[PDB]
């Protein structure tokens, strides 16, 4: 089964999928292919929880039910001393127009 | 008309199965091709109904008239039941375009008389105003059939 | 291959090239690795990328299709983006 993710660091967001049985380390290898930083220079997170290289994504909380194509789950990413995990929020929508209230 | 139920008088029992998150309006095309509304189905419900062989049905969102699929196509035609088994009409959401999905949402929040107050280009105003319509779809399906 | 789609507020969205080709506009821009959308903000562009994922996963699929969710607060801007992007 596939899991749908947003791998996020600062103002960078990668949209990708991975098998629920694939590992945190294999997801760092996907990040490496995209952002050109090796796994040892990466820390991956689910919220503020540091994820262990040897665990599968399923064992971290990323499952088919909770990481959907239309509502992907977020994996935080910090680069290397490691920087603190820092994800910039997306912009704020404007106030709802009067004719929509 | 090209699209119409045939008056076969051959009974066919059908299970309408709403596999969509919408309230479904089943629409039956009568023997002159005129669409007739039938009782609605809540999301995730199933109804065993009495229809006939060669009858034509389509399914819409009951509130907005958005088009829905039935067995992956636009029209459903019951056939004879085999060994007393009912025929399934599995109703599902299409994968709408993002533009059509956005037009659905905006139409759901704004009264048509207030489309004018939206800060959008005139072509999008025209797109909002062009509501989904069974008569328009029957005209299109009629051309697609010919 | 992946492609980068940049929002007006500077977020960079990195998505599979085949998924970005769901947009006829992006497909034409890539025909023919980075595109800058000077009038599409990140609260909209992030949703467009989710739509690409959803369209590729569910188009011609047999498993039940779920609704594509759109919050009322982003619908008008997301409509403008979808119209420009042709998706
Ligand atoms: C012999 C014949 O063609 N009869 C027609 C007929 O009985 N029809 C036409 C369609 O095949 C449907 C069928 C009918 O009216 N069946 C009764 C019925 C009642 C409720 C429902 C539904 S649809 C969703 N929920 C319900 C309960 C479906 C069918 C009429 C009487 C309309 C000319
Ligand atoms: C909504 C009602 C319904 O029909 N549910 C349903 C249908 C089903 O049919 C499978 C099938 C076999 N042969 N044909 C022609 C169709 C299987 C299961 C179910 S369900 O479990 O009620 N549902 C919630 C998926």
């Amino acid at each position: 089964m596939d899991v749908f993710l947003m791998i996020r660091r600062h103002k960078t967001t990668i949209f990708t999928d991975a098998k629920e049985s694939s590992t945190v380390f294999e997801l760092k290898r996907i990040v490496e292919g995209i952002l050109k930083r090796p796994p040892d220079e990466q820390r991956l997170y689910k919220d503020d929880q540091l994820l262990d290289d040897g665990k599968t994504l399923g064992e971290c909380g990323f499952t088919s039910q909770t990481a959907r194509p239309q509502a992907p789950a977020t994996v935080g990413l910090a680069f290397r001393t490691f920087e603190a995990l820092c994800i910039e929020p997306f912009s704020s929508p404007p106030e709802l127009p009067d004719v929509m209230k | 008309p090209v699209l119409r139920s045939v008056n076969s008088r051959e009974p066919s029992q059908v299970i309408f199965c709403n596999r969509s998150p919408r309230v479904v309006l089943p629409v039956w095309l009568n023997f002159d091709g005129e669409p007739q509304p039938y009782p609605t189905l809540p999301p995730g419900t199933g109804r065993r109904i009495h229809s006939y062989r060669g009858h034509l049905w389509l399914f819409r969102d009951a509130g907005t008239h958005d088009g829905l699929l039935v067995n992956q196509t636009e029209l459903f035609v019951p056939s004879l039941n085999v060994d007393g088994q009912p025929i399934f009409a599995n109703i599902t959401l299409p994968v709408y375009t993002l533009k059509e999905r956005c037009l659905q949402v905006v139409r759901s929040l704004v009264k048509p008389e207030n489309y004018r107050r939206l800060d959008i280009v005139r072509s999008l105003y025209e797109d909002l105003e062009d509501h989904p319509n069974v008569q328009k779809d029957l005209e299109r399906l009629t051309q697609e059939r010919i | 291959m992946y492609v980068k789609l940049i929002s007006s507020d500077g977020h960079e969205f990195i998505v599979k090239r085949e998924h970005a080709l769901t947009s006829g506009t992006i497909k034409a821009m890539l025909s023919g690795n980075e595109v800058n959308f000077r009038e599409i903000p990140s609260h909209v562009l992030s949703k467009v990328c989710m739509y690409f994922t959803y369209k590729v996963r569910y188009t011609n699929s047999s498993t039940e299709i779920p609704e594509f969710p759109i919050a009322p607060e982003i619908a008008l801007e997301l409509l403008m983006a979808a119209n420009f992007l042709d998706c």
